[PDB]
């Protein structure tokens, strides 16, 4: 029964949410650390035409 | 990383706000769920490591440890949904909430990529441990047991503390990446000495060193069942990953400061070898039997060379899921007979006979049988250390030898023979320790099959 | 359970340190260490010798 | 076949002798060979040509990475750390592909052995050579490191053998 | 479900301490 | 113990069954890149390093 | 194309469907004994092949189908070895298991457990060929606990009677005294000769120094139940009777006069070695021979029998004859 | 450090003007999730010892705990940042103004130093 | 009497009231559903799918593409008779030694 089960079965979609946090955390932390993208010595690159960040 | 800590966070309040009838199914399920996450960890590269931000870092010495971690959750709540029966919710909750904060600060622990991070939550790995095995154990020994648990280890990792501040006062970074790059020799002067035993001291007491293990035989007997796997399957690989991790700014002084240390334990092999051949308990013999292969575990370490590691990490592994399986087989005894006795039920397999053929598979691996992993670690550090030293094998060999014959002794005593006469509440052997003895059994039999996956950094 | 208490619980509150209990104590603790100790120093040394001379013919060793 | 180099992996001609049935009792072994290839080979190979034109409909392919060379350790700075982390990997690289190195002419050593049969000790001297060689070469660049190796440590050892070298031959020459 | 006096206890000099002990092991005093 | 045994077999076969079909469907109808040469002016993706179709799908994928 | 390798592998791999079966319903039947009969009767019939192909050309062949894993600058990999040794003991093998097992089908008809009883025959004759059929000392060590962890569990195979348990630790212990030498050999091997293969270990070794030959021959000893190490052997009878006609008598004791035969290459480039295996041999033989004169059980006479045929060979070996060995084999 | 006596210094400002030239923290700070989690645990612990449905008991009250938790966390943080604004600020002032005491360092490259080597065996 | 004590409990068997117990919960339809779900993410998602993910992982460890490079570099070393591996890691001339004039 919708709206029933739910006063029950919200527990579960806590760890799911809490996955999809984690990931979303470690991109955004991943985004303070780009002070050397496409600067280092070996994977030094020229951009593709239609490239403006060599990785996310 | 925290893909991983956040989903151990969420399940608190998952557990906290479950039914009174469902918390360990949910448990289960989510802790389960979890150890698929950590799966991703185990794909290393041959370059550096997974340098995921600038707190937490993973190598592929800390994945295999990672994943057995989070893959003993779900058996450590399989195994504590028997004697928890009878036990209120408010308890039970609080049983899980500290198998899970255990379980968080062991994963915040193997990658902490800072020295001081990695010793405060090393430590914090003490806390939970001494509340279950000081609260739910059965015996009245638990509370001198919990009070040697914390001694031994908390004097020992006392001065770990002050040298590794004085560590960063002079070197200037704790963090493992500047340590290991920017590492100089140090010199022969008593006070490198002392700073070599006060950061190596702290890592053997736990592991344990032969003279110092008298804590380990009392916190695995009276421990809890949970306690027990969680003693014997990760927490003694925190003094070898810390050693390994530690042992790159003690050169060269290693080079003859670990003798004491490699005299100690290749002679505690054996001493503990023999002891388990005349034990009047179960769970004692299994506890030496760790105190055994952590010793073998201690010298390869202590070697130092790229053979050792690799058979010491194989050995971990390897030793964490046996002593988890021999220990889950022996409470499923102790539950139904009451006594943990060695010689007080004999003959089961006539009555139990796929746990006879569980408990034949556990000997068997931990006899170290070919071509599991335990024989690929006891090899590779065998291998070692008769590049080490030729007359090594002979201690070696006679280690193999009393390991065979206390593990099929412990076979033989238990399962062989004619059944006790006045015990008749043997019943047969439910789906629930069946399933536990298949899942940690199969990934020892499965991990055979891909051996670089747990043979660390060197390979 | 009085066979296993005597065996396992009831050893250090009956032991007293005697001659002949501390000379026991002393040699099975002390001696096989120091022994081991001299045996793999002394073949340590030697091996370390013989490769200062380089008279040693280490050829293949590759693995260590 | 085609999918390995034979220059690396060189093989001898592989002659042959030629049937010479001195009776007519017909041998057992061409019969079964016969047979054997009949309902054994053929329904094999129709397999194999059923799945390689599967495979031949949808074609794509995948490229080896080529890594730039940058500058060693000997041109690093005390403490400039970027440079010294890309000279580091750089010789971690280099020792995987020297380790591979040596366990092609391993392979190539244990392939002439068990193929000279008999006079294995005197048909693959060069074999035993080249692996005498390489392991020499191999055993003066990285043995005695540790399990803490790092670009550092090889650099230091090596000095340390130029200086011993270097001692002799002046020592030899003021002789 | 066993008493303190059942268990293990230290050795014992006097006679009447011995003859409690051999009750206890459940055998003879002269055969203790 | 044969309700058990059955149970786990059940299982791991009801799971493992389609992985197999599927791995051999792949291995027979895509599978096996072929190794060419780096065309001039042109950079690959990450993830076409590697031969197997499924290594390259979990690399694209996952890393 | 050369049907020797897929001969040689496919005989291997028959062996084990049976062990694959064993959950399936035929294990529940009285079908099972039968059906792992025939399937040994095929595998026999089918390896009988490349005998005849090595017979008439000379045919020898190793090969490496499965790399294992690679530790630096070595490598392990799932290697078999079919020279003459291998492609000769598979048929007298696999023909005196038919027997044994189509014997056993008569002896042990009123035991509950038949069908385990012809499973665990099947698994030591697998073990058995893996270690007959190994390359490099790896997969020799696999097959060489292997035998040994089938002998124990089919010495005891009444776990009612106490002396079968004893005779089984007894067992387990000798066979463990000889590995501490195998793995001496092993490690020495790996450490100087930087290869556990086969072929390396004979190309780098031209004078064999005492160590790992010692090694080897201690695992002989301990595996063939020679002087030092006898015991055992005799001890072991106490398993049913086609166990001690199969394992114990023929197929498992000659494991160690066949790790000798392995290695003769560098057998003859050492005498004090020559020497020690020559003498061990003789006074095993003589010992055992005593020994039988006067015993009084069949089944311990003729324990004592394959004692003294293990020593003659293992004397056979001293004088450097390997092949007349293998023969008596 | 000993900063007490740094002069110019208000004696009892918790926040000097020139504090204000610094970026404040975010809200979204994780210093200051932390202190709504400690406001949010006192109001659990509250609630526990009242002997209250713990989770539900008084929403007003745990509102107001992380409330203030959250106020006192923001200004703390400020003062925090500030202070150690200060600490680099005197330490690089010091550091130009006294060239003798920190000479530049010969600048060496590995191929010139001799390190002894210790092999292990 | 030392003090006031409940006695000690029987041990209560799962199969008494309950055959087909699965030794999980004393509620039957809670038991069922545990051992259902136990064996399906433990066998059937993680010991399976998990293994099959492991098995497949990208060679991220360089193997094939260490064995390409040690075959192009032992191909061109063996063309033009250079002596394969090289003694010295370093080469010489950017190498400084200390001069030592004793
Ligand atoms: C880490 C891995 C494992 C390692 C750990 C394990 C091993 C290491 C730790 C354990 C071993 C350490 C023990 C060494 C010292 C401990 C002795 C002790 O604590 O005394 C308590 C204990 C207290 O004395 P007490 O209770 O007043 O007298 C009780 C006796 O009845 C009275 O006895 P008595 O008066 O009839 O005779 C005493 C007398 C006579 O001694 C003898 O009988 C023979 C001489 C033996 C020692 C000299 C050689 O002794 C001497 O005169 C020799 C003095 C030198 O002393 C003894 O009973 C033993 C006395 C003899 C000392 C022998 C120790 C030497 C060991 C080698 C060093
Ligand atoms: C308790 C147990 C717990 C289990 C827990 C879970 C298990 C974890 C393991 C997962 C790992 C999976 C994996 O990695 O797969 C490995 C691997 C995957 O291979 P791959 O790397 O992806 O492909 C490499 C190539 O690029 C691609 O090669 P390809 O494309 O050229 O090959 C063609 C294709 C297709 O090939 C063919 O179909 C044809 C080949 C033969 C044709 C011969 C002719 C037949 C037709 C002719 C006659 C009809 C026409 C004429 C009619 C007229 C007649 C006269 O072959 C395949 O698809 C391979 C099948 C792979 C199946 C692997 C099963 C894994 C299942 C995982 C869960 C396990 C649950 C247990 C139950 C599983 C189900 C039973 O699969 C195997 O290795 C299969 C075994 C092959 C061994 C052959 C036997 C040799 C024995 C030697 C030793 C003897 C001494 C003793
Ligand atoms: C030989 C290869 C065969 C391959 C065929 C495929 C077999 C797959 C099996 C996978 C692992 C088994 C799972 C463990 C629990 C078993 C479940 C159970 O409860 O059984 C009841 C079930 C039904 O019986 P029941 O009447 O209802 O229950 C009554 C009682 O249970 C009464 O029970 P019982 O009296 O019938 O005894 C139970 C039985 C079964 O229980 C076990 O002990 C099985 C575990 C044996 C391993 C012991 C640990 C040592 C480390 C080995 C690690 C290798 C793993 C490789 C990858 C595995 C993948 C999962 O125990 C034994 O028979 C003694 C085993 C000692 C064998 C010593 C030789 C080991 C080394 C041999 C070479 C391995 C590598 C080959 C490399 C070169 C050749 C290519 O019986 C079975 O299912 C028997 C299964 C067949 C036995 C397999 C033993 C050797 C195979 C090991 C892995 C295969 C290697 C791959 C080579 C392929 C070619
Ligand atoms: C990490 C820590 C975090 C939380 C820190 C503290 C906060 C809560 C503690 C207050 C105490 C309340 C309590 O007792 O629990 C009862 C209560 C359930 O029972 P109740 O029917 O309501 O009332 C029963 C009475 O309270 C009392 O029931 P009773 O009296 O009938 O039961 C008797 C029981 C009652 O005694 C107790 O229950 C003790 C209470 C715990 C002690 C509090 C310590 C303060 C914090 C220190 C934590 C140390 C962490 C460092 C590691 C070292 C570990 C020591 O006493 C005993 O059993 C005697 C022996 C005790 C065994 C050994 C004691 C060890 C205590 C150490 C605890 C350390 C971990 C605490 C984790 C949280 C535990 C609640 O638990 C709760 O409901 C609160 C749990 C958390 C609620 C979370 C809901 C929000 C989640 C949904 C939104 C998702 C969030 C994410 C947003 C983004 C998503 C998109
Ligand atoms: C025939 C096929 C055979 C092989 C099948 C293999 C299947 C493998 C399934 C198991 C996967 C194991 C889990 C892997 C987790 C690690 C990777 C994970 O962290 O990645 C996240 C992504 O995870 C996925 O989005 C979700 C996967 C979770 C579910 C896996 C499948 C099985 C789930 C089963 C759950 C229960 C099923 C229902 C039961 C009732 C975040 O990725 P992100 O860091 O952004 O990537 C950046 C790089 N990008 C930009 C290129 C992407
Ligand atoms: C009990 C269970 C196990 C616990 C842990 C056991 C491990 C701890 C053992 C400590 C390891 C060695 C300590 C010192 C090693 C240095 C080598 C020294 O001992 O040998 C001689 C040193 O001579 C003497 O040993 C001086 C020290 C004597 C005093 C130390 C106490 C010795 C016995 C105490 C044992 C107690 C151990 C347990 C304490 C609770 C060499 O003389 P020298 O070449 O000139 O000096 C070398 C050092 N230099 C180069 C820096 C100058
Ligand atoms: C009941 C009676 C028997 C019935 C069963 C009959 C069937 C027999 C099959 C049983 C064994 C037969 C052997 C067959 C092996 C073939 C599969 C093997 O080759 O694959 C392995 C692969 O298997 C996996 O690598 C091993 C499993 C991974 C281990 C993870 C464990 C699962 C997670 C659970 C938690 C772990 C806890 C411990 C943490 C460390 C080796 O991989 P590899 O040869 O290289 O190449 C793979 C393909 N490539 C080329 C594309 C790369
Ligand atoms: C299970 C129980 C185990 C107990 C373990 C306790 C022993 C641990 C080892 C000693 C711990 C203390 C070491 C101090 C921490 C290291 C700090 C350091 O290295 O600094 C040294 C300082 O070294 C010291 O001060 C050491 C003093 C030790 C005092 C405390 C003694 C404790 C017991 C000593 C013997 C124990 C050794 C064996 C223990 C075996 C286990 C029982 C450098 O001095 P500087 O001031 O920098 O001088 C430079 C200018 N020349």
């Amino acid at each position: 029964n919708v709206l029933q089960i739910v006063r029950d079965h919200w527990v579960h979609i806590l760890v799911p949410v809490g996955f999809v946090f984690g990931c979303y955390l470690d991109r955004r932390s991943d985004e303070k650390l780009t002070a050397f993208r496409n600067k280092s010595l070996l994977f030094k690159r020229e951009l593709r035409p239609n490239e403006e960040v060599t990785w996310k | 990383m925290l893909k991983i800590i956040i989903p151990t966070t969420m399940l608190l309040p998952m557990t906290w706000m479950s039914k009174h009838n469902m918390i360990w199914i949910n448990a289960t399920v989510h802790s389960l769920l979890i150890s698929l996450i950590s799966l991703s960890l185990l794909n290393q590269l041959g370059e550096n490591s997974l340098n995921f931000s600038l707190t937490f870092f993973s190598d592929s010495l800390s994945a295999p440890l990672l994943v057995l971690t989070t893959w003993l959750l779900p058996l450590m709540l399989m195994a504590s949904q028997s004697h928890l029966s009878k036990e209120t919710t408010t308890r039970k909750k609080l049983y899980i909430t500290m198998l899970i904060l255990l379980q968080l600060f062991l994963i915040m622990t193997f990658t902490a990529t800072e020295l001081i991070l990695f010793y405060i939550l090393f430590e914090a790995t003490l806390v939970p441990t001494l509340i279950i095995i000081t609260r739910w154990g059965n015996q009245t020994e638990r509370l001198n047991a919990g009070l040697y648990f914390l001694f031994y280890t908390l004097a020992g990792s006392l001065p770990l503390l002050v040298a590794l501040v004085y560590i960063q006062n002079t070197t200037g970074s704790l963090n493992f990446l500047i340590i290991h790059y920017w590492s100089h020799p140090l010199s022969n002067s008593w006070s490198n000495i002392f700073m070599w035993l006060a950061c190596i001291m702290a890592f053997m007491v736990k592991m344990p060193l032969y003279g110092l293990h008298l804590w380990l035989p009392k916190a695995h007997v009276e421990a809890p069942i949970a306690g027990s796997m969680v003693l014997a399957a990760v927490l003694l690989k925190l003094g070898g990953y810390g050693m390994m991790r530690i042992t790159t700014i003690l050169n060269p002084l290693t080079n003859y400061m670990a003798y004491p240390f490699l005299m100690l334990s290749m002679w505690g092999m054996i001493m503990t070898s023999s002891i388990c051949l005349r034990q009047t308990d179960l769970k004692s013999l299994i506890a030496y039997s760790s105190v055994s292969h952590m010793a073998l575990v201690i010298v390869a370490i202590m070697i130092q060379t790229p053979w050792s590691f690799m058979g010491a990490t194989a050995l971990m592994i390897a030793h964490g899921l046996t002593s988890s399986m021999l220990f889950c087989l022996a409470n499923t005894n102790y539950e139904r007979v009451h006594s943990r006795t060695m010689i007080l039920a004999r003959g089961l397999q006539t009555l139990l006979p796929l746990m006879a053929t569980w408990w034949l598979v556990a000997s068997l691996t931990n006899l170290a049988l070919p071509p599991s992993i335990n024989l690929i670690g006891e090899l590779f550090i065998i291998t070692a250390s008769f590049s080490w030293s030729n007359i090594t094998i002979i201690l070696m060999g006679m280690n193999m030898m009393i390991t065979a014959l206390y593990s099929l002794y412990m076979l033989i005593t238990t399962q062989r023979g004619k059944y006790t006469h006045h015990i008749n509440n043997i019943k047969p052997s439910f789906t629930r320790e069946n399933a536990l003895m298949a899942l940690h059994i199969l990934p020892l039999l499965l991990l055979t099959l891909n051996p670089k996956m747990i043979l660390g950094p060197l390979y | 359970i009085r066979w296993t208490y005597a065996r396992s619980a009831n050893i250090y509150p009956n032991f007293r340190p005697t001659p002949k209990t501390s000379l026991l104590g002393a040699l099975f603790g002390i001696g096989p260490l120091f022994f081991w100790y001299y045996v793999f120093k002394t073949d340590r040394d030697k091996k370390e010798k013989l490769i200062q001379e380089g008279k040693l013919d280490q050829t293949f060793n590759i693995s260590y | 076949p085609d999918s390995w180099d034979k220059d690396v992996y060189p093989e001898p001609p592989r002659r042959t002798p030629a049937p010479a049935p001195q009776t007519s009792l017909p041998n057992p072994v061409t019969y079964l060979t016969k047979i054997f290839d009949l309902l054994v080979d053929r329904p094999v190979t129709l397999a194999r040509e059923f799945i390689e034109q599967q495979h031949a409909k949808n074609r794509y392919y995948y490229y080896h990475r080529e890594f730039r060379r940058v500058p060693d350790i000997t041109e690093c700075e005390e403490k400039d750390i970027l440079c010294m982390f890309e000279a580091e990997m750089q010789w971690r690289r280099d020792y995987k592909v020297d380790q591979e190195i040596v366990n092609i002419i391993q392979e190539r050593l244990k392939a002439c052995q068990q193929r000279e049969g008999e006079s294995y000790r005197q048909n693959c001297a060069k074999e035993l050579e080249q692996f005498t060689q390489v392991s020499k070469a191999f055993q003066d660049r990285y043995s005695d490191l540790g399990a803490h190796y790092s670009a550092r440590k090889c650099l230091a050892k090596q000095k340390q053998r130029m200086l011993a070298e270097r001692k002799a031959a002046k020592e030899a020459a003021a002789a | 479900h066993v008493t303190k006096d059942m268990f293990p206890g230290p050795y014992p000099k006097t006679p009447e301490e011995r003859a409690a002990a051999a009750k206890k092991y459940n055998m003879r005093v002269e055969d203790y | 113990d044969r309700r058990f045994l059955k149970l786990m077999r059940f299982y791991i076969l009801l799971t493992g069954i389609p992985v197999a079909i599927g791995i051999t469907l792949v291995n027979v109808f895509i599978g096996e890149a072929e190794l060419a040469d780096i065309p001039e002016g042109y950079v690959p993706e990450h993830w076409e390093y590697f031969k197997h179709p499924i290594s390259r799908w979990i690399a694209r994928t996952f890393y | 194309m050369n049907p020797f390798a897929s001969l040689t592998l496919t005989t291997l791999t028959i062996l084990t469907i049976p062990i694959m079966m064993s959950n399936s319903n035929i294990y529940k039947t009285n079908l099972y004994p039968n059906y792992v009969k025939t399937t040994v009767s095929y595998a026999f019939t089918l390896s009988l092949v490349p005998l005849l192909m090595f017979m008439h050309t000379g045919q020898e062949m190793i090969i490496s189908n499965w790399h294992w894993m690679t530790l630096q600058t070595v490598e392990l990999s799932l290697s078999f070895k079919m020279d003459y040794f291998s492609v000769m003991f598979i048929p007298v093998a696999l023909f005196v298991t038919w027997s044994i097992m189509e014997f056993s089908m008569w002896y042990m008809h009123s035991d509950p457990f038949i069908n385990r009883f012809f499973k665990y025959l099947l698994l030591f004759l697998i073990t058995m060929m893996i270690l007959v059929t190994a390359n490099n000392l790896f997969q020799l060590f696999i097959g060489w606990e292997g035998v040994g962890i089938m002998s124990f569990l089919l010495i005891g195979w009444w776990h009612g009677r106490t002396d079968a348990n004893t005779a089984a630790l007894q067992a387990i212990l000798y066979n463990r005294i000889g590995d501490i030498g195998f793995v001496l050999s092993m490690a020495w091997f790996l450490t100087h000769s930087n290869a556990w293969d086969l072929q390396q270990i004979f190309m780098l070794n031209n004078e064999c120094p005492n160590m790992p030959l010692i090694g080897l021959l201690l695992a002989a000893a301990g595996k063939s139940a020679q002087f030092g190490l006898h015991p055992w052997l005799p001890s072991a009878m106490e398993g049913p009777t086609p166990v001690s006609a199969l394992l114990h008598s023929s197929t498992m004791v000659v494991a160690g006069v066949f790790l000798l035969i392995r290695f003769y290459p560098l057998m003859e480039t050492n005498k004090l070695v020559q020497t020690m295996t020559l003498c061990l041999g003789a006074i095993t033989t003589l010992f055992t021979a005593l020994c039988a004169i006067t015993q009084n059980d069949i089944k311990k006479i003729v324990a004592f029998s394959t004692s003294s045929q293990l020593g003659l060979m293992m004397v056979t070996i001293g004088i450097n004859q390997p092949h007349l060995a293998f023969l008596h084999i | 450090t000993m900063m007490s006596g740094r002069p110019g210094r208000v004696p009892l400002q918790f926040l000097p003007n020139e504090a204000r030239s610094l970026p404040p923290p975010k809200l979204t700070d994780p210093r200051l999730v932390y202190m709504g989690f400690l406001g949010y645990c006192s109001g659990l612990i509250d609630n526990a010892i009242r002997r209250r449905p713990v989770v539900s008991a008084g929403l007003h009250r745990q509102l107001l705990y992380v409330t203030s938790f959250v106020f006192f966390g923001y200004y703390l943080l400020k003062r925090q940042d500030y202070m150690y604004a200060l600490r680099d600020h005197d330490m690089f002032a010091y550091v130009k103004s006294h060239p003798e005491d920190f000479p530049e360092k010969d600048k060496k490259t590995y191929g010139e130093i001799l390190e002894e080597f210790h092999p292990v065996r | 009497i030392r003090l006031q004590e409940d006695p000690d409990p029987e041990d209560e068997n799962l199969y008494e009231k309950n055959p087909d117990s699965h030794g999980y919960d004393k509620d039957p339809i809670v038991d069922l559903w545990n051992m259902r779900v136990v064996f399906f993410f433990g066998f059937s998602i993680v010991l399976v799918l998990g293994s099959t993910f492991v098995a497949y992982l990208p060679d991220y460890r360089m193997q094939e593409w260490a064995r390409r490079e040690a075959e192009r570099l032992v191909k061109y070393r063996e063309a033009n008779g250079l002596p394969l591996m090289e003694s010295n890691c370093f080469d010489p001339n950017k190498i400084q030694l200390p001069e030592d004039e004793d």
